[PDB]
């Protein structure tokens, strides 16, 4: 799945506990577009070394607190539709 | 490709 363009620049406030994910990579504000989000995301998943070393596009959250906040023990990096659902599921 | 290219599709 796909994304178009206007939807990524999407002003998301992100409730508490996916704002402190993205505090723990830097993020200090509490708006941010869905880009943002993205970016923060990603460098917390290369920090904790979630993603599988093999096929690079795999993640594993089952015993970590992003897991918790997508309800999956597991996802691919390819199911763009899919992650952005789950980032509109932890907003306020 | 590195989680890093994957991710940056997803991004953009
Ligand atoms: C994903 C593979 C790892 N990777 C490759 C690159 C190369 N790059 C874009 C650069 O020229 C520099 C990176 C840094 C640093 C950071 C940084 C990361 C960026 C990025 O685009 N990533 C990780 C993919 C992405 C895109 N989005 C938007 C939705 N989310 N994730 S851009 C950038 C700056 C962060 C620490 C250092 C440079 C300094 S130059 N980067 N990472």
């Amino acid at each position: 799945s796909q994304i178009p363009a206007s939807e990524q620049e999407t002003l998301v406030r992100p409730k508490p506990l996916l704002l402190k994910l993205l505090k723990s990579v830097g993020a200090q504000k509490d708006t941010y577009t869905m880009k943002e989000v993205l970016f923060y995301l990603g460098q917390y998943i290369m920090t904790k070394r979630l993603y599988d070393a093999a096929q690079q596009h795999i993640v594993y959250c089952s015993n970590d607190l992003l897991g918790d906040l997508f309800g999956v023990p597991s996802f691919s990096v390819k199911e763009h539709r899919k992650i952005y659902t789950m980032i509109y599921r932890n907003l306020v | 490709l590195t989680f890093g290219e994957y991710w940056a599709q997803l991004a953009s």
